[PDB]
C-alpha cells in the first residue's frame, strides 16, 4: 500500500509530528469516543461448574488459596459460584 | 595492577605442591562425594 | 595505553550482585509457591533494582562522561541491542506456538470447539481496539522524538517523548482495568491461560519499554544526548517498536482471531 | 438390522493415530440421535449403530466421566 | 522376551517386525561398512613418512563426498519409508481392544460386544510360581486371537507411559486425554512380553505387558468367562 | 585485590579460567552421579530404592554433564579464552555481562543441589516431562527448583551467546572478513546463534510448565483443555538444537588440533567446514520431532522428520572426511592431544550413525525409550563432546597455565578412558536391540550380562577421571615452564607466550587489505 | 534546565585512581554496602531455608 | 404432536439478512433426517420441523432444482 496522503519529499521531524497530532491521536481520540461508549456492564451468564474452567489443582499462594489475583466478585465465579 | 605469568593467573596457589594438592584434593573431592551424601540424605529421610 | 577504540570496562561488582538477585528471586519464587513467604522475594527483587539501577548508571558514567563509547564501541551496542530482541522474539514465539496448538484443535474437554464452551471472550472493537491505536500512536510520536533529537530539537524532543510515555501508560492502565473487568481469569482453562500469560508477559515488557523511555526522558533533560550520538534513545525506540509489534500479533491471534 | 457388528470399521474421517477425534464424535452423534428420537416420537434402535462404535472405541472412564456430566449439566460438547 | 546373552532383536513375532529385522540387517551392513572404512582411512593417513603439506585443493573431491552419502542416505530411506507407510496401511481390525496406563499397572478393555475389563498387575518376585520370569509375569494376561487383525488403542489415566511389545515391533505412548491407535497381529500362538516404555514414577520397570495368543476359539471361551 | 580480579573480573581469561575450574568440578558431580546409576544396574536386584530416587539421580546426571560441564567448558572456558586471542581483540565486546555469565552458573548450580535436597527429588528425566513433572505427581519444591536452575542456566548462555555473536562480528582486525577467521571461532559463533534462538523457547516452555504447577494454567493438562504432546514439541524445538550445541565448539577444537598435530598450516577445505558448521546448524532447527516418533503423529509427518534428519549426515560427512584429508600427507606428531581428536573422528562417527539408524520412524518404534537411545548419545556425548573436551584440554592447558603436562601419563590418561568409555557402552547396543527400556532400576534376568559388563567399564572411567586429578596436580608441582611453542604462524592464540599477559592486544595486530 | 554535562565529565576524569561505581562520591560506597549487604546475607538466608526445606517436618 | 407451526422462528444461528444458508441448511438437515430414518428402519415424521422450515423459507425454485440434481446424482452437498 502507499496510504491515501503524501510528503515523502523529505521525512523529518515536521512531518512526524503533523503524524502525530493529525493522524495518532486523532485515531486514539475516536477509539477513546468508541470504548467509552460501548462499555456498560452486560449482564453476567448463569453460573455452570464446568470441568474445564476454574481450575484449582494447587491453591493460589496469596488470599485463601481460592480467588484468582484480579478476582472481580461481579463477574468472576469461584469453582462453587458466584459470591455474595 | 595484578600479578602475571606462570601460577600467578590463577586463583589458587602454587607455591607449595602439598598446599596444592591439599586443595585440589578438597576441591574434587567435595564434588565426586556430593552425590553419594545427597543419596544418604535421601535415604535417610524416608 | 591502547591503540585500539574498544573499552577496557572497571571490575566491577554488578555481575555478582546481579547473579545473586536471580538466585534470591528464583529461592524466593519457590519460598513463596510452597513455604507461604515473600522475604526472600522481596530481597531478591530489591537487590535485582539495585543491581540495575547502578550497572545502568556506570554505562552512563563511561559514555556521557568519560568518552568510552568511540564508533566501534557503539557498533557493538547495536549488535548487542538487536541480538536481545531477537531472543525475546523467540520467546514470544513459544507462548504463540502455544495459543495456536490449544486453539486450533480444541479438546473434547473444551466442548472440541474455540472459544471453549462458558468462554466469552472480550469484544476486540472495545477496549482492546484502543490499546492498539494507542500502541501504534506511540510508534509515531517517538518516530517524532527520534527526528526532533537528529534535528537538535530540544523542546520537541521532550515533547514528543512525553507523549511516547504517557501512551505507555495509557496502555498499561486500560490493560489493567482490562484484567479486573475479563469475566474469565487465568484459571478457566488453557483459554485463560494462554490468553493471561501471553498478554502478562506483554504487559510486563510495555512496563519495562516505558521504564526505559522515562530513562532516556530524564536523561534528555539532562543534557546527556547529542544529536549525534544517543544510543540509549535508540535502544529504547527499537524495544519499543518490538513491543509494538508483539501486541499487533497478539491483537490478531488472541483478540480477535481466537475469539 | 443391517448390523452383525464386530467392532467399529476404518472411519475416513479419522485416519491416524489420533483417534480421540472418533471416540468422541460418535459418543456425540449417539447422544444427539438419542435426544432427537426420543423427543419428536421416534425409535432409538436407529441410534445403534453410533452407540456400538462409541462403546468400542471410548474408554470406560471417558464415557463415564461424560454421562456424570451430561447428568451434571457440565458436559462441553453440544447434544 | 529377551534371551540371555542377546544381541540384536527378539525374534519376529508378526509380518512387520519381519519386516523391520530385514531393513535393520539393511542398515546395519551400511553402519559397519561407513565406521570400518573411516576406521581404516585414519590407520592409512597415520602410517606413512610420506608428507604433502603445501595447500591441497578441495573443490572436486567433495563432490564425491556429497554424492556418495547423498545416494546412500536414499537407499536407507526408501525401504524406511515402504515400512513406515506398510505400517500405516488400512486394515480392518475383527477386535478392538484398549488398555489404560496407570501408576503402576495397564488395565485392559475389551468392549466391543460385553463390557470386560481388569487390571493386569507384575507378579512381585516374591510371588513367583516356579520356572517364571521375574519382572515380566502379571496376574492377569491380554488374551488375544492369533493370526487376526486386532486394533489397540492406548491411553492413560494419570502420568504418561507407553505400551510396547518388541517380539511384534510395537511401542504407542499412553498419553491422558488421547488415544493412540497401533494395529497387532501376531503370527504365531503363545506368550510375549513387553514392558512400560515411559518414565512414569516410583515402580515404572514394574508394570509389564504380556500377551497370551490363542487360537479364535480358546480367545471366545475365555471372554465369556471373563464376564 | 583477590576479590577485584576473581569476583568482579572484567577480563576474558580470568573469566575463561573460573569456567574451566566450575566445568570441571562439575564434571566430578556428574561422574559420581553416572557411578550411582551403574552400581544400581551392576547387578540385578535392588541396590539404592524404587525408581524415584534412582531417576532423580538420572536426570542429574543429565542436566549438570549437559549444562555444568560440557556447555561452561566448551563455550565459558574455551570460548572466552581462545576467542578474543585468535582474531586479536582485547576482550570481549561486554566484559562486564560475560562476568555475570559465569556467576549465574553457580547459583543455577546450587537450585539443582536444592531440588534434589528437598522432598523426593525431581524423578523425571532430563526432559521433564509432564504430568509425571506436574503438581499432582511430583508434589512439592523440587521440580520447581529444577525449572529455576534451568531459568539461571538459561539466562547465562543467551547473554553469554549475545557476547559472543558480538565479539566475533564486531571485534576482527578491520582488514580480517569472516572468511579469515579460524574455525574454531567459526563454530563457537554458530553455537551462540543456536543458543540465542532455542533457551528463548525452552524457556516459555518451562514457565509454562511452571505455572501450571503453580497458577493453576493448564498448558499441558487435558482436563484444562491442554496437552502433554506440547510440552514435548516445546522442549524438543530446544532440545535438539541444544545437542549441536553441545558437539559445535568440540568440532572446531578437533579442527584446530586435527591440522596443529599434523604439522598443517590450515584445515583441508576450510570454506566448506564453514559450510557444514552452518548447514548442521539450519537443519537441527527442522528436525526436532524424531525424538517423538512413538506420540502418535500423522505418518506424513512422520516420514517428512525421518528424512530432514537424514540429511544432516551430508554436512556432518564433509566435516569427517576433510578432518581425514587435513591428516592426509602430516607430518603426524603422536601427541596426547592428537590421540583424544583421532578417537573422537572415529568414535562420534559411530555414534552419528547409530543416530542414523534412528532416524527412521519405523526402526525407532522398537528402538525408542531403549538403551539403543543411551548408546548412541553417548558415543556423541561421552566420547566425542567429552574427547573433544580432553583434547583442547591437553593442547591448551600449557597457553593458559604456563606449564608442560607430563605426556607420557597423558597418553596412559588417554588408553585408560578409551577402554572404560567403550567397554561401558558399547554392550547398551545389544540391551537396546534386545528391548531394555531406559530408565530403569532394574531389569529382567536376561540382561544380566551386559549390564554387568557395562558398569565394570563405568569403574575403569572413574579410574581415569582419577587419574587425570592427579595429572593436573603434577604438572602444577613441578613447573615445566614453557619456552616454544611451534606453528604460531597459523595459531595466534600462542603469539603472546604463556601464558599470555593479562592484557593482550593493547596494541592491535597490523593487517593489510592490499 | 541548564547543561552540566562538564562538571561531570570532570569529576568522572578526575585522575584519583577510583574505579566508575565508586567515583561519585561517598554515596556510590553506601549504595554498595548496601547492595552488598542484601546479597551476601540474602544468600545466607536462602542456604538457611534450603537447609530447613531438606528435612521433613512430618 | 409438539407443532402446531405458523413460520419458521428466529433462528440464532443465522440473525442477519442473508438467510441463504437457513434455508439450505435446513433443507440438508431434513434429507439427512430421512436418510437416516428410512435407513435404519424408523419414521421420517421426526423429520417433520426440518421440512417445514426449509419450505418455508427456501424459494420454490432452488429446492425444485436441488431435488433434481440429488436425483441426478450431482448434488453438491453431503447427505
Ligand atoms: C564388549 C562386549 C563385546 C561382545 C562381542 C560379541 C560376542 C558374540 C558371540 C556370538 C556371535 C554369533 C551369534 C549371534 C549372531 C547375532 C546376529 C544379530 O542379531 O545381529 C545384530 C547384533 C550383533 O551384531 C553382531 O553380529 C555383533 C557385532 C559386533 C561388532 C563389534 C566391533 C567391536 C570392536 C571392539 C570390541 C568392542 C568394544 C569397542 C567398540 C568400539 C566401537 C566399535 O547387534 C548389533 O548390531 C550390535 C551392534 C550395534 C551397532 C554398532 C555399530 C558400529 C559398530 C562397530 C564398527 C567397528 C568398525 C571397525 C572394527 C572394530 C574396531 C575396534
Ligand atoms: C555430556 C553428557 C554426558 C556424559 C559425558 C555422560 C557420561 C556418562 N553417562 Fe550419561 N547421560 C546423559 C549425559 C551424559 N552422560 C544424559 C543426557 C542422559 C539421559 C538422562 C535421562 O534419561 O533423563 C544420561 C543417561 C545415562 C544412563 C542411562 C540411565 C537410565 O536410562 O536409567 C547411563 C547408564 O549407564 C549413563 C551412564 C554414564 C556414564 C557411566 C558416563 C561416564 O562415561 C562418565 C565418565 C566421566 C567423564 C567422561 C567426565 C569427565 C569430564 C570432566 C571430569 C571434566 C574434566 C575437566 C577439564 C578437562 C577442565 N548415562
Ligand atoms: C553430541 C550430541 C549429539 C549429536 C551431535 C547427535 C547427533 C545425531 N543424533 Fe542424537 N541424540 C542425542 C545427542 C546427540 N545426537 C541425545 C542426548 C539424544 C537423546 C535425548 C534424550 O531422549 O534424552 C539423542 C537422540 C536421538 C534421536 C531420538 C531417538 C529416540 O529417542 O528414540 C534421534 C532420532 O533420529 C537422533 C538422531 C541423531 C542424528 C541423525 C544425528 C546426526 O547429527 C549424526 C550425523 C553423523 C554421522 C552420520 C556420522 C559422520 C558421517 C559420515 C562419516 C558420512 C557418511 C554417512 C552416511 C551416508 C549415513 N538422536
Ligand atoms: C497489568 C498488565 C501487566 C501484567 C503483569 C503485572 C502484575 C502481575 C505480577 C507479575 C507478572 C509478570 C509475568 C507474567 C507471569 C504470569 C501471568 C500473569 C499475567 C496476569 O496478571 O494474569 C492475571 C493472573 O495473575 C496471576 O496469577 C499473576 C500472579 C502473580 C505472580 C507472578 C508469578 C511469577 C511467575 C514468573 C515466572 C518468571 C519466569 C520468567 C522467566 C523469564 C526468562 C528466564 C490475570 O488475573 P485473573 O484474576 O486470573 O483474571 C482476571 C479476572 N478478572
Ligand atoms: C507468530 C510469531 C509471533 C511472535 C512475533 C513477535 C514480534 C515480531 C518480530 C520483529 C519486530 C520487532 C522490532 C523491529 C525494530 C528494530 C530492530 C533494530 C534494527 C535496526 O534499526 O538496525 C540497523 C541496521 O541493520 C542491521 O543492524 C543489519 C545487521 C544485523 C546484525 C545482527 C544479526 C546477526 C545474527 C546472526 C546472523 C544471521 C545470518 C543469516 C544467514 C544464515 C543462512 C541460513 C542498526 O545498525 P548496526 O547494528 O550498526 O548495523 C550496520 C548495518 N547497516
Ligand atoms: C562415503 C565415503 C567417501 C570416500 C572418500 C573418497 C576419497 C577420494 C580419493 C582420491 C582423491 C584424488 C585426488 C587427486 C589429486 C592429486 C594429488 C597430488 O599429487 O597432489 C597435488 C595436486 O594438488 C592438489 O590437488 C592438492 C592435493 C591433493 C588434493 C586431494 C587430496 C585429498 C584426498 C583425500 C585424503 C584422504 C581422505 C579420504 C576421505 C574418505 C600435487 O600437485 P602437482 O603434481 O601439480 O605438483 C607437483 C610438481 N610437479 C608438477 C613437478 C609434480
Ligand atoms: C515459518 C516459515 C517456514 C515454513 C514451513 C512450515 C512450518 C510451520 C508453519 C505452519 C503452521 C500452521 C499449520 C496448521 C494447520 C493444521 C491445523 C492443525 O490441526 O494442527 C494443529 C497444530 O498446529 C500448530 O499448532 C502449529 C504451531 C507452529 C509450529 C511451527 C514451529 C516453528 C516456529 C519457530 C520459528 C521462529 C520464527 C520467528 C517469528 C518472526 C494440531 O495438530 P493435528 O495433528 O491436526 O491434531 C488433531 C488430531 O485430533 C487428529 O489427528
Ligand atoms: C517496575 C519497573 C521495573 C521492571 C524491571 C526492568 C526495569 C527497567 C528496564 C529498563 C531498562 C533501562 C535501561 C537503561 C539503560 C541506561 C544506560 C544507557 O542507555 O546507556 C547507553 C548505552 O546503551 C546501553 O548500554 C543499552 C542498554 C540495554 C538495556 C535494555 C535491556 C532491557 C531489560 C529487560 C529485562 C527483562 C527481560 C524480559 C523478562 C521475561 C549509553 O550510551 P548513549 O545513550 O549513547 O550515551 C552516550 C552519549 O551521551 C554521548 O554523548
Ligand atoms: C525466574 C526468574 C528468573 C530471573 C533471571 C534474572 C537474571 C538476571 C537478573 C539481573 C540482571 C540485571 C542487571 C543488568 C544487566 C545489564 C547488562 C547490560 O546492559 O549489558 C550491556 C551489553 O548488552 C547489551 O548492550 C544488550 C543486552 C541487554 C541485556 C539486558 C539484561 C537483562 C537480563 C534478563 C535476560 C532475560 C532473557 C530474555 C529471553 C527470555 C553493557 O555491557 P557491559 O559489559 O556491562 O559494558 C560494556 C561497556 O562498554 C558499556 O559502557
Ligand atoms: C521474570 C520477572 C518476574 C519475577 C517474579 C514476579 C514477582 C511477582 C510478585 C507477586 O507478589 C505478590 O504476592 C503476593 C502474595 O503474597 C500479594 O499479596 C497478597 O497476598 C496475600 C498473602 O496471603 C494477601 O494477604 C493479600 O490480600 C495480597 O493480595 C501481592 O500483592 C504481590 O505483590
Ligand atoms: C524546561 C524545558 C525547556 C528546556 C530546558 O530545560 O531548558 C521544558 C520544554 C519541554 C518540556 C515539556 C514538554 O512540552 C512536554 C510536557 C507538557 C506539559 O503538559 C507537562 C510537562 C512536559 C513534560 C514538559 C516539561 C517542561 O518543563 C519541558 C521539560
Ligand atoms: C560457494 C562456497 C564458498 C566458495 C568461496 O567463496 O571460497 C562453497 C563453500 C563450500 C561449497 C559446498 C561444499 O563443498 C559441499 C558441496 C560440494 C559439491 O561439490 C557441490 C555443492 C556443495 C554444496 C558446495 C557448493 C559451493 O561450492 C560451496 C557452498
Ligand atoms: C510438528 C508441528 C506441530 C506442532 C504442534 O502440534 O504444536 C507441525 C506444524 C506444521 C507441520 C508441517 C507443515 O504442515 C508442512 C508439512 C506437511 C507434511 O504433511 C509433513 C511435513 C510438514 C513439514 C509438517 C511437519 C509437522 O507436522 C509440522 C512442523
Ligand atoms: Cu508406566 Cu513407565
Ligand atoms: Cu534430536
Ligand atoms: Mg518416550
Ligand atoms: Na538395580
Amino acid at each position: 500500500a502507499s496510504a491515501a496522503k503524501g510528503d515523502h519529499g523529505g521525512t523529518g521531524a515536521r512531518t512526524w509530528r503533523f503524524l502525530t497530532f493529525g493522524l495518532a491521536l486523532p485515531s486514539v481520540a475516536l477509539c477513546t469516543l468508541n470504548s467509552w461508549l460501548h462499555s456498560g456492564h452486560r449482564e453476567r451468564p448463569a453460573f455452570i461448574p464446568y470441568h474445564h474452567l476454574r481450575i484449582r489443582t494447587k491453591p493460589f499462594s496469596w488470599g485463601d488459596g481460592n480467588h484468582t489475583f484480579f478476582h472481580n466478585p461481579r463477574v468472576n465465579p469461584l469453582p462453587t459460584g458466584y459470591e455474595k | 595492577h595484578y600479578e602475571e605469568g606462570p601460577g600467578k593467573n590463577i586463583p589458587f596457589s602454587v607455591e607449595n605442591k602439598w598446599r596444592l594438592l591439599a586443595m585440589m584434593t578438597l576441591f574434587f573431592g567435595s564434588g565426586f562425594a556430593a552425590p553419594f551424601f545427597i543419596v544418604r540424605h535421601q535415604l535417610l529421610k524416608k | 595505553h591502547q591503540t585500539h577504540a574498544y573499552h577496557m570496562v572497571n571490575p566491577s561488582p554488578w555481575p555478582l550482585t546481579g547473579a545473586l538477585s536471580a538466585l534470591l528471586m528464583t529461592s524466593g519464587l519457590t519460598m513463596w509457591f510452597h513455604f507461604n513467604s515473600m522475604t526472600l522475594l522481596m530481597i531478591g527483587l530489591t537487590t535485582n533494582m539495585l543491581t540495575m539501577y547502578q550497572w545502568w548508571r556506570d554505562v552512563i558514567r563511561e559514555s556521557t562522561f568519560q568518552g568510552h563509547h568511540t564508533p566501534a564501541v557503539q557498533k557493538g551496542l547495536r549488535y548487542g541491542m538487536i541480538l536481545f530482541i531477537i531472543s525475546e522474539v523467540l520467546f514470544f514465539t513459544g507462548f504463540f506456538w502455544a495459543f495456536y496448538h490449544s486453539s486450533l484443535a480444541p479438546t473434547p474437554e473444551l466442548g472440541g470447539c474455540w472459544p471453549p464452551t462458558g468462554i466469552h471472550p472480550l469484544n476486540p472493537l472495545e477496549v482492546p481496539l484502543l490499546n492498539t491505536s494507542v500502541l501504534l500512536a506511540s510508534g509515531v510520536s517517538i518516530t517524532w522524538a527520534h527526528h526532533s533529537l537528529m534535528e537538535g530539537d530540544r523542546k520537541h524532543m521532550l515533547q514528543a517523548l512525553f507523549i511516547t510515555i504517557t501512551l505507555g501508560v495509557y496502555f498499561t492502565l486500560l490493560q489493567a482495568s482490562e484484567y479486573y473487568e475479563a469475566p474469565f481469569t487465568i484459571s478457566d482453562g488453557v483459554y485463560g491461560s494462554t490468553f493471561f500469560v501471553a498478554t502478562g508477559f506483554h504487559g510486563l515488557h510495555v512496563i519495562i519499554g516505558s521504564t526505559f523511555l522515562i530513562v532516556c526522558f530524564f536523561r534528555q533533560l539532562k543534557f546527556h544526548f547529542t544529536s549525534n550520538h544517543h544510543f540509549g534513545f535508540e535502544a529504547a525506540a527499537w524495544y519499543w517498536h518490538f513491543v509494538d509489534v508483539v501486541w499487533l500479533f497478539l491483537y490478531v491471534s488472541i483478540y480477535w482471531w481466537g475469539s | 438390522k443391517i448390523k452383525n457388528y464386530q467392532t467399529a470399521p476404518f472411519d475416513s474421517r479419522f485416519p491416524n493415530q489420533n483417534q480421540t477425534r472418533n471416540c468422541w464424535q460418535n459418543y456425540l452423534d449417539f447422544h444427539r440421535c438419542e435426544k432427537a428420537m426420543t423427543a419428536k416420537g421416534g425409535d432409538v434402535s436407529v441410534c445403534e449403530w453410533y452407540r456400538r462404535v462409541y462403546k468400542s472405541l471410548c474408554p470406560i472412564s471417558w464415557v463415564s466421566t461424560w454421562d456424570d456430566r451430561r447428568a451434571e449439566g457440565t458436559f462441553p460438547g453440544k447434544i | 522376551m529377551a534371551y540371555p546373552m542377546q544381541l540384536g532383536f527378539q525374534d519376529a513375532t508378526s509380518p512387520i517386525m519381519e519386516e523391520l529385522l530385514h531393513f535393520h540387517d539393511h542398515t546395519l551392513m551400511i553402519v559397519f561398512l561407513i565406521s570400518s572404512l573411516v576406521l581404516y582411512i585414519i590407520s592409512l593417513m597415520l602410517t606413512t613418512k610420506l608428507t604433502h603439506t603445501s595447500t591441497m585443493d578441495a573443490q572436486e573431491v567433495e563432490t564425491i563426498w556429497t554424492i556418495l552419502p547423498a545416494i546412500i542416505l536414499i537407499l536407507i530411506a526408501l525401504p524406511s519409508l515402504r515400512i513406515l507407510y506398510m505400517m500405516d496401511e488400512i486394515n480392518n481390525p475383527s477386535l478392538t481392544v484398549k488398555t489404560m496406563g496407570h501408576q503402576w499397572y495397564w488395565s485392559y478393555e475389551y468392549t466391543d460386544y460385553e463390557d470386560l475389563s481388569f487390571d493386569s498387575y507384575m507378579i512381585p518376585t516374591s510371588e513367583l510360581k516356579p520356572g517364571e520370569l521375574r519382572l515380566l509375569e502379571v496376574d492377569n494376561r491380554v488374551v488375544l486371537p492369533m493370526e487376526m487383525t486386532i486394533r489397540m488403542l492406548v491411553s492413560s489415566e494419570d502420568v504418561l507411559h507407553s505400551w510396547a511389545v518388541p517380539s511384534l515391533g510395537l511401542k504407542t505412548d499412553a498419553i491422558p486425554g488421547r488415544l493412540n491407535q497401533t494395529t497387532l497381529m501376531s503370527s504365531r500362538p503363545g506368550l510375549y512380553y513387553g514392558q512400560c516404555s515411559e518414565i512414569c514414577g516410583s515402580n515404572h520397570s514394574f508394570m509389564p505387558i504380556v500377551l497370551e495368543l490363542v487360537p479364535l476359539k480358546y480367545f471366545e471361551k475365555w471372554s465369556a468367562s471373563m464376564l | 585485590m583477590f576479590i577485584n580480579r576473581w569476583l568482579f573480573s572484567t577480563n576474558h581469561k580470568d573469566i575463561g579460567t573460573l569456567y574451566l575450574l566450575f566445568g570441571a568440578w562439575a564434571g566430578m558431580v556428574g561422574t559420581a552421579l553416572s557411578l550411582l546409576i551403574r552400581a544400581e544396574l551392576g547387578q540385578p536386584g535392588t541396590l539404592l530404592g524404587d525408581d524415584q530416587i534412582y531417576n532423580v539421580v538420572v536426570t542429574a546426571h543429565a542436566f549438570v554433564m549437559i549444562f555444568f560441564m560440557v556447555m561452561p567448558i566448551m563455550i565459558g572456558g574455551f570460548g572466552n579464552w581462545l576467542v578474543p586471542l585468535m582474531i586479536g581483540a582485547p576482550d570481549m565486546a561486554f566484559p562486564r555481562m560475560n562476568n555475570m555469565s559465569f556467576w549465574l552458573l553457580p547459583p543455577s548450580f546450587l537450585l539443582l543441589l536444592a531440588s534434589s535436597m528437598v522432598e523426593a527429588g525431581a524423578g523425571t528425566g532430563w526432559t521433564v516431562y509432564p504430568p509425571l513433572a506436574g503438581n499432582l505427581a511430583h508434589a512439592g519444591a523440587s521440580v520447581d527448583l529444577t525449572i529455576f536452575s534451568l531459568h539461571l542456566a538459561g539466562v547465562s548462555s543467551i547473554l553469554g551467546a549475545i557476547n559472543f555473536i558480538t565479539t566475533i562480528i564486531n571485534m576482527k582486525p578491520p582488514a580480517m572478513s569472516q572468511y579469515q577467521t579460524p574455525l574454531f571461532v567459526w563454530s563457537v559463533m554458530i553455537t551462540a546463534v543456536l543458543l540465542l534462538l532455542s533457551l528463548p523457547v525452552l524457556a516459555a516452555g518451562i514457565t509454562m510448565l511452571l505455572t501450571d504447577r503453580n497458577l493453576n494454567t493448564t498448558f499441558f493438562d487435558p482436563a484444562g483443555g491442554g496437552d502433554p504432546i506440547l510440552y514435548q514439541h516445546l522442549f524438543w524445538f530446544f532440545g535438539h538444537p541444544e545437542v549441536y550445541i553441545l558437539i559445535l565448539p568440540g568440532f572446531g577444537m578437533i579442527s584446530h588440533i586435527v591440522t596443529y598435530y599434523s604439522g598443517k598450516k590450515e584445515p583441508f577445505g576450510y570454506m566448506g567446514m564453514v559450510w557444514a558448521m552452518m548447514s548442521i546448524g539450519f537443519l537441527g532447527f527442522i528436525v526436532w520431532a524424531h525424538h517423538m516418533f512413538t506420540v502418535g503423529m500423522d505418518v506424513d509427518t512422520r516420514a517428512y522428520f525421518t528424512s530432514a534428519t537424514m540429511i544432516i549426515a551430508i554436512p556432518t560427512g564433509v566435516k569427517v572426511f576433510s578432518w581425514l584429508a587435513t591428516l592426509h600427507g602430516g607430518n603426524i606428531k603422536w601427541s596426547p592431544a592428537m590421540m583424544w581428536a583421532l578417537g573422537f573422528i572415529f568414535l562420534f562417527t559411530v555414534g552419528g550413525l547409530t543416530g542414523i539408524v534412528l532416524a527412521n520412524s519405523s526402526l525407532d518404534i522398537v528402538l525408542h525409550d531403549t538403551y539403543y537411545v543411551v548408546a548412541h548419545f553417548h558415543y556423541v556425548l561421552s566420547m566425542g563432546a567429552v574427547f573433544a573436551i580432553m583434547g583442547g584440554f591437553v593442547h591448551w592447558f600449557p597457553l593458559f597455565s604456563g606449564y608442560t603436562l607430563n605426556d607420557t601419563w597423558a597418553k596412559i590418561h588417554f588408553a585408560i578412558m578409551f577402554v572404560g568409555v567403550n567397554m561401558t557402552f558399547f554392550p547398551q547396543h545389544f540391551l537396546g536391540l534386545s528391548g531394555m527400556p531406559r530408565r530403569y532400576s532394574d531389569y529382567p534376568d536376561a540382561y544380566t550380562m551386559w549390564n554387568t559388563i557395562s558398569s565394570m567399564g563405568s569403574f575403569i572411567s572413574l579410574t581415569a577421571v582419577m587419574l587425570m586429578v592427579f595429572i593436573i596436580w603434577e604438572a602444577f608441582a613441578s613447573k615445566r615452564e614453557v619456552l616454544t611453542v611451534d606453528l604460531t604462524t597459523t595459531n595466534l592464540e600462542w603469539l603472546n607466550g604463556c601464558p599470555p599477559p593479562y592484557h593482550t592486544f593493547e596494541e592491535p595486530t597490523y593487517v593489510n587489505l592490499k | 534546565f541548564e547543561n552540566r554535562v562538564a562538571e561531570k565529565q570532570k569529576l568522572f576524569q578526575e585522575d584519583n585512581g577510583l574505579p566508575v561505581h565508586l567515583k561519585g562520591g561517598a554515596t556510590d560506597n553506601i549504595l554498595y554496602r548496601v547492595t552488598m549487604t542484601l546479597c551476601l546475607g540474602g544468600t545466607l538466608y536462602s542456604l538457611y531455608c534450603l537447609g530447613w526445606a531438606s528435612f521433613p517436618h512430618k
